[PDB]
């Protein structure tokens, strides 16, 4: 009876939750008509988290879709999975963002975010407790970036007490979706600090290295990429849709990781993926999951674990699995390499048992990182913005909604400072 | 108009049966076996070759000694069994 | 609901049009009388039961070309006022174009738009077609682009603009029109995209391997760029893209707008079957200076910010990696202060062959607009030829005649004079 | 992937070429449209359904050879921008292919180049194929050979070369072009293999029993042996010898990469029935004075290194038979600074047979590649006709004229007259 | 709990690994699928030695694939047992050294040995106690010996109370596969010299002669090659696999074998082999195999043991063997040939007993040799190397990539170093 209330922002927002939402459900056995079809009675144990119990058996998730351009809805609804949201969560509207945070979050916000609350604070008084909210957006955009983060500001005025679950999906170092990506993230992250509890950052670039080294897929669509992110929002919260040995919920793993309101950014990764040739090969055991917990690659952050160290790190173990190798594994990665981890904390890493895995899969387990090692992420950004902001590149259209060359240096100086915090613990 | 994606060129669509443990593959069908840029599938072409060609010859049976439950030469090195004179009755 | 107004001014204007309609109408499957045997809402709209108008005018002193409309094989897909035809042309005079003979008929023409406008629910942009060597495609133009401005604020007005040649000119005085039309150019128009007949001339002759193209065929391929950009708004894709995700993406700077056009596999029929035309491959032949749409080298520029509309087959992780290939290329050159050079768009639908055409059917293809520092080499050319005209002032009796005064061409020639400036000082390193 | 880029320049250069197209789609399988019925990855490219395109260009100033391939029955095979034309033809003229003309094609060239090295995944070499007898293929070639070196550094590059024969010649002023040529062959190509037409006569005319032997006769057995060398790259094999390992086994000295070439077996098909075609007496037949493919006495000269391409069913211990044979044999030499000379290469599939062609089904095959100080007698007569028609200025005036001034022939003098002297040294004792 | 870590270098490594798994499985009752088929209950006794486990019953190889060309992979894993083989472990370059030893040692070994030191590091964690690595490879080529060379020194610093067992195959006295043997053997055999711990010494045509003499085999294929080494290669590691009577592991033929440090390079024969038509009318018996054991034509090296006195000598046995014909035949053979043994040690030969033989032979026994007959085999490389250096023939294609001839002096110092003390223990 731990409630989730899920937003979805933008065109990556309603791609990355429309997969998550296919995958959760058929996690919990609901067909794409929204009947239940699971062969367990703990599936339905625990549904309250995610879904709605309507008049004749039908469920409707706590998902409400929001963005400003028409296209991706109808991309969401003629998708598989696309009929079990409700007709009246989809707000949004029709003069589409064109990827500026101004616009998203000044002009067309103030008649948006009106009629967006009303559908939030329905969702949240339906339930009687209130876990947190998870939301999904991307960090490049501005039809998710200033559009979300105007939500996620107004939304925790109204629920203090609540936690705040972000997806972020950041500007790649070796591309650009998008000409302004320091503009939009640079602005983002300066409202995600003081806003959001926690942020776990996602990136295409660690995304593309995984769906090419490990998992060999010779053609990773969109589709591909949304997937690994959303086995990840399903092991998060495993211990809350299901019964656990050593449960942590989205508190628990809240106050273990993050030392500092301001360090609140993870490097995420999820274990035991696999090729299809190496099925056979690879044997499931928990040493050989922690490994491929704490190898760089299987990351999903483009930041290099070995340049920094981890200040807290924490494993959320899924499976039937003996408690020792969750703690001699976890115990052996400090002692095998401890220059890597924050001298002032004993036993940085961390980790929690779930005694129900995923579909099919025997042992699962999905890593959470604080490592300082992000600050190269955040530095590179700020390389960028502070580049273009001198000869004030793209920026007549940023101040025609109405913000003020102030705001962007505020938001440049609040990333010089999260930057050097990164650096203050790392030394 | 939801015009159809592009199709994958061996019929996957959600890797569910990549990322679960749902039916496991060969080592072929993948994107690289070496380090990168080479088809496991689509390697060198294999003839037939001398040891398959020259009859049944492989170590296994010599060397397994299956033979109590040819030889190249007798004797001098230079003649080979059964190739001698024409036996003649009567 | 996303819709786009599409305005074709001039002689130029039309048989582009005739050739744009040609193509909007094969990716919808309408036949030349309308009747369809719902994403064509960007260009037609559904009137009555089964029949559908395209969302268009074509207007035009001269009524040479508006009639050929009329009688041809599209008589009855056009509603019959929405074409405004005149009494006489411009015969290639700016001052006709814009004072004497063309406040009669742009009054008639904003009544059309207005209707076009509340027939549709919410517009995303005007997309008008014109060419400035001409007094109708740079008088009218520069009238119509002023009144849209006032009538509709801060809509993207997108441009698709023909351009003189160095090599190859088919007037005199072009170099006076296409002054006077890109100072009323900079202040109205939002976006606009370079376009140049002797480039297209030569890819004619290189890629698509033809020793004598026409007007028709030039009109082809330039509506497969239209159709291309704009197919993200008709078409779901993976990394969709609008008429404003343009707008705040390419133009560093408000003047600073003037975009350069490239298409990829622009290749014949025979040629499609030998071609190994792959993601990679096929990015790479956009940023050759063969595929660009204007004669201009962008190797004596920097890359500003660069936009790929790709189309067909592709996966993201290979449009993914070809932004990697084209940057750490020493010969495409970006400016120093922007490192996120590029934008990609992907849309799932490959280009709609047109029967009888020249270009072949293709699972891939590319739409390159770039902003660069080489279209200022462009304006030095105009500029050079304007002032030797001027010198000695010639074939300025007939446009102070027909309503203008002298001021004007010295302050058109002026603000046309601060932009080589701004295209130096924005391409200097600091 | 493993894959060369196979480039044609010359009159003789694209007719060797739709000669050795000839075998590698019958090799391979590959109908004449290009239209299959992972070996051809080394020469042909995949492109969109079951179509093969040889990574292949033809160019030539003279477009005569040129559209007989684009009128011919291999029309659909290849790709038609990668063949290259021009306006006029160098005409037996080194400068005018190497300055002036051959300036406005060698640019065109280097950019379809270009297309193909960046469509390839893993480059393995080059192989050119040119005739030093004529303008077209030693300056255009030369000029060729010059960007190559600059765009794509340290990697392979394999040189097919018909020289001028001491007695044969269908040109004058050979021993002017092919001198010019050489001090480009001297500084960029890693691999040279010499050919020469009057052994290929002999050859045709003593063991294939044909009096009257034409250029495509001559080419289709040029074809199998530039195949034979490859064949490791497409097949697999008991010991496989690619492209890259030519160089470090017979390249002792960095300014000696003349290399003669032989093919041992060499019958036609009534000589075959009765024949016995065996592994040991294959290596003598391919070590035959009369077996090579350029005019040279090797038992004048001494083996330095040499390279054997075994093919077909031949066992990997009468190969090294084979080899001890040959080293027991007094008749042939080899210096004594290289006691391991030989190189072994041991390929699985058999020769394959054009239909119509004067060669019959063989099940084994020898190429030998060899480089010897008898290759330093080619340069001797080629040095002395040289030094006979500018003794008093014969042919200059045309070589002057187009470019090239009077310094270049005496550096190609000086510099062919080091080469001499760089054989003679490293055969001594 | 004593495991072997293989590794399989370049064309002659991948040719013989690939046989070497042919006899190993087939042993164990392994099919190509990868489960276990075996009826003997022995078999599963002791299969970690050299397999892992995998989920769902199969065994995998402990084995590490390395080249720098893909010809060689895609032959090892056409033939049988081709698929057992992780694809994990299938690293390699595509560039090919083409016998340039500088290339796979200095340019093109550079950038992979870092990628297979992490699947030698990897495969070393997992097991709890390593018994040594097993590396085969040649001294001919370039590949196999460049890049194989600087694996030994890249595992002895990491690992260096671990033993090494290197089957390194050397050019031939009669006949030359690669024109540069000379050079590429001598600077290997300089770099095994210090960090391999015992090297067994084989050679091609001793093969050919063994075939075509004992075997009496009209066409013998490469397979016949590979088998003959695969035979001796599971030999060695006899008394790991199975139990028996006296237990002689890979430690404990090192220390009876090697008396000072640099005498490592060792010549190993094997015993039972007999031509199809001699097989029903020997004798198998104890005493048989020893005649055949210490003969010179059942030798598998190019040196002559009858020209040198053995130093050091080993026996394997195995089968029901009887102890006392295993002690009095070891003792026959050095009063019957007291010329051949050296004085200052007395009891040379070593002995062992396995009761469990290969399948289907009835008495087996493996014998390892140390001899200073071997000096023959370095002193032939050396003089054929030192006839090219002389006049710097074929040293552009070295000296190109970033050597000088400072240590082509070396590594015919350290060989001529190498046969001076082979001679002056023969004294
Ligand atoms: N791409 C393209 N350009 C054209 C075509 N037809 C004309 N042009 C160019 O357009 C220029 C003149 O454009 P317009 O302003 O439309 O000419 P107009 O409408 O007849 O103007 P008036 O002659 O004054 O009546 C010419 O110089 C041509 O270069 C065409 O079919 N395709
Ligand atoms: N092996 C072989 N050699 C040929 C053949 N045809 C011509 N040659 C040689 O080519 C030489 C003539 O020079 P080329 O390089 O072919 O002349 P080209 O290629 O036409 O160049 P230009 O004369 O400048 O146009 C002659 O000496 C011949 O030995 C052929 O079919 N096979
Ligand atoms: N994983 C994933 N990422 C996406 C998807 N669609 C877009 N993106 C990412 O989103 C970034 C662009 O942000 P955008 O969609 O314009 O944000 P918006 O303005 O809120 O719509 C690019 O870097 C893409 O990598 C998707 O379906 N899946
Ligand atoms: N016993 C044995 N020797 C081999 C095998 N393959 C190659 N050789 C020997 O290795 C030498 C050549 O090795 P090479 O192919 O150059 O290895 P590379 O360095 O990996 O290229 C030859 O002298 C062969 O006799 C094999 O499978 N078994
Ligand atoms: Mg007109
Ligand atoms: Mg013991």
């Amino acid at each position: 009876m731990r409630e989730i209330v899920h937003i979805q922002g933008g065109q990556c927002g309603n791609q990355i939750g429309a997969k998550f939402w296919e995958v959760v459900s058929d996690e919990h056995g609901i067909d794409p008509t929204g009947t239940y079809h699971g062969d367990s009675d703990l599936q339905l144990e625990r549904i309250n988290v995610y879904f709605n119990e309507a008049t004749g058996g039908r469920y409707v998730p706590r998902a409400i879709l929001m963005d400003l351009e028409p296209g991706t809805m109808d991309s969401v609804r003629s998708g598989p999975y696309g009929q079990i949201f409700r007709p009246d969560n989809f707000v949004f509207g029709q003069t589409g963002a064109g990827n500026n945070w101004a616009k998203g979050h000044y002009t067309e916000g103030a008649e948006l975010i009106d009629s967006v609350l009303d559908v939030v604070r329905k969702e949240a008084e339906s339930c009687d407790c209130l876990q947190g909210f998870q939301v999904c957006h991307s960090l490049g955009g501005g039809t998710g970036s200033g559009m979300g983060t105007l939500l996620i500001s107004k939304i925790r005025e109204e629920y203090p007490d609540r936690m705040m679950l972000t997806f972020s999906v950041v500007p790649s170092p070796k591309v650009s979706d998008t000409v302004v990506e320091p503009y939009n993230a640079t602005l983002s992250v300066h409202q995600l600090v003081e806003n959001a509890d926690e942020c776990m950052v996602l990136d295409n670039e660690a995304l593309y290295d995984i769906c090419f080294r490990t998992l060999k897929l010779t053609t990773p669509t969109f589709g591909d990429l949304n997937h690994l992110i959303s086995a990840v929002m399903s092991g998060i919260t495993c211990c809350l849709r299901f019964p656990g040995q050593l449960n942590a919920d989205l508190r628990k793993l809240a106050v273990n990781l993050i030392p500092f309101p301001r360090l609140h950014f993870f490097m995420v990764g999820f274990t035991p993926l696999t090729s299809r040739g190496s099925q056979q090969y690879r044997a499931l055991t928990v040493p050989e999951l922690t490994q491929q917990m704490w190898d760089a690659k299987n990351m999903m952050c483009a930041a290099d674990p070995r340049h920094g160290r981890y200040l807290t790190a924490s494993a959320l173990f899924r499976g039937r699995m003996s408690t020792k190798e969750v703690d001699e594994q976890m115990l052996n990665v400090q002692n095998k390499n401890s220059s890597y981890f924050v001298e002032w904390i004993p036993n940085n890493v961390k980790s929690s048992v779930c005694d129900i895995p995923p579909k099919g899969l025997k042992m699962s387990a999905t890593f959470i990182g604080n490592s300082t090692a992000i600050q190269e992420m955040f530095k590179r950004v700020s390389e960028q913005f502070t580049a273009m902001f001198r000869r004030k590149a793209f920026l007549h259209w940023y101040t025609g909604e109405g913000m003020d060359e102030m705001e962007f240096t505020e938001a440049e100086s609040n990333m010089n400072d999260l930057v050097s915090e990164y650096q203050q613990y790392q030394d | 108009r939801a015009v159809a994606p592009p199709p994958d060129p061996k019929g996957r669509r959600d890797l569910f049966d990549v990322l679960h443990a749902r039916s496991p593959g060969m080592p072929a069908d993948d994107s690289w076996l070496g380090h990168q840029k080479i088809d496991p599938a689509r390697g060198k072409a294999h003839p037939p070759g001398p040891e398959q060609s020259r009859g049944r010859r492989d170590l296994t049976e010599l060397f397994t000694m299956n033979i109590l439950h040819g030889d190249a030469w007798c004797g001098n090195i230079l003649i080979d069994p059964a190739r001698g004179k024409k036996p003649v009755e009567d | 609901m996303r819709e786009v107004i599409s305005i074709h001014i001039g002689q130029a204007g039309i048989q582009v049009g005739n050739a744009c309609w040609e193509l909007y109408c094969l990716e919808h499957g309408i036949q030349p009388d309308g009747q369809m045997p719902d994403a064509f809402n960007t260009f037609f709209s559904e009137t009555g039961a089964g029949k559908h108008v395209p969302r268009c005018i074509f207007l035009d002193l001269e009524p040479t070309v508006v009639d050929e409309v009329r009688t041809g094989t599209y008589r009855q897909l056009f509603h019959p006022e929405q074409l405004i035809s005149g009494k006489e042309d411009a015969a290639n005079n700016f001052a006709r174009g814009h004072y004497t003979i063309g406040k009669e008929i742009v009054d008639l023409a904003l009544d059309r738009i207005r209707k076009l406008a509340d027939n549709c629910t919410g517009l995303q942009g005007f997309l008008v077609f014109n060419a400035v060597g001409g007094g109708t495609g740079s008088g009218l133009g520069s009238l119509l682009l002023e009144r849209l401005s006032v009538d509709y604020g801060k809509k993207s007005k997108l441009g698709f603009t023909v351009y003189p040649s160095p090599q190859v000119s088919t007037a005199v005085v072009e170099p006076y029109n296409s002054v006077l039309s890109t100072h009323s150019l900079l202040e109205h128009t939002d976006v606009a995209v370079m376009l140049d007949n002797e480039a297209i001339y030569d890819i004619c002759r290189r890629s698509l391997d033809i020793e004598r193209p026409t007007y028709t065929n030039l009109n082809r391929l330039i509506a497969q760029v239209i159709s291309s950009l704009t197919a993200s708004l008709r078409f779901d894709g993976a990394l969709n893209v609008d008429i404003t995700e343009f707008q705040t993406n390419l133009v560093p700077y408000p003047r600073i707008h003037f975009m350069l056009s490239s298409y990829a596999p622009i290749i014949s029929a025979e040629k499609a079957y030998h071609e190994q035309l792959s993601v990679a491959e096929i990015t790479n032949a956009a940023f050759e200076p063969a595929s660009m749409m204007v004669k201009c080298d962008p190797r004596h520029g920097k890359y500003m910010a660069c936009c790929l509309m790709y189309r067909g087959d592709v996966v993201p992780k290979d449009v993914n990696a070809s932004v990697a290939t084209i940057k750490t290329k020493r010969t495409i050159q970006f400016v120093d202060w922007c490192p996120t050079g590029f934008k990609c768009g992907i849309n799932y639908q490959p280009p709609t062959v047109v029967p009888g055409g020249d270009l072949a059917k293709v699972q891939r293809a590319v739409c390159m607009i770039s902003n660069s520092t080489a279209i200022g080499e462009i304006f030095s050319r105009l500029d050079h030829k304007f002032d030797l005209m001027y010198a000695k002032r010639a074939f300025v009796h007939w446009y102070v005649g027909e309503g203008m005064e002298e001021g004007e061409f010295s302050e058109a020639r002026e603000d046309l004079a601060a932009l080589e400036k701004d295209f130096e000082e924005v391409g200097a390193e600091s």
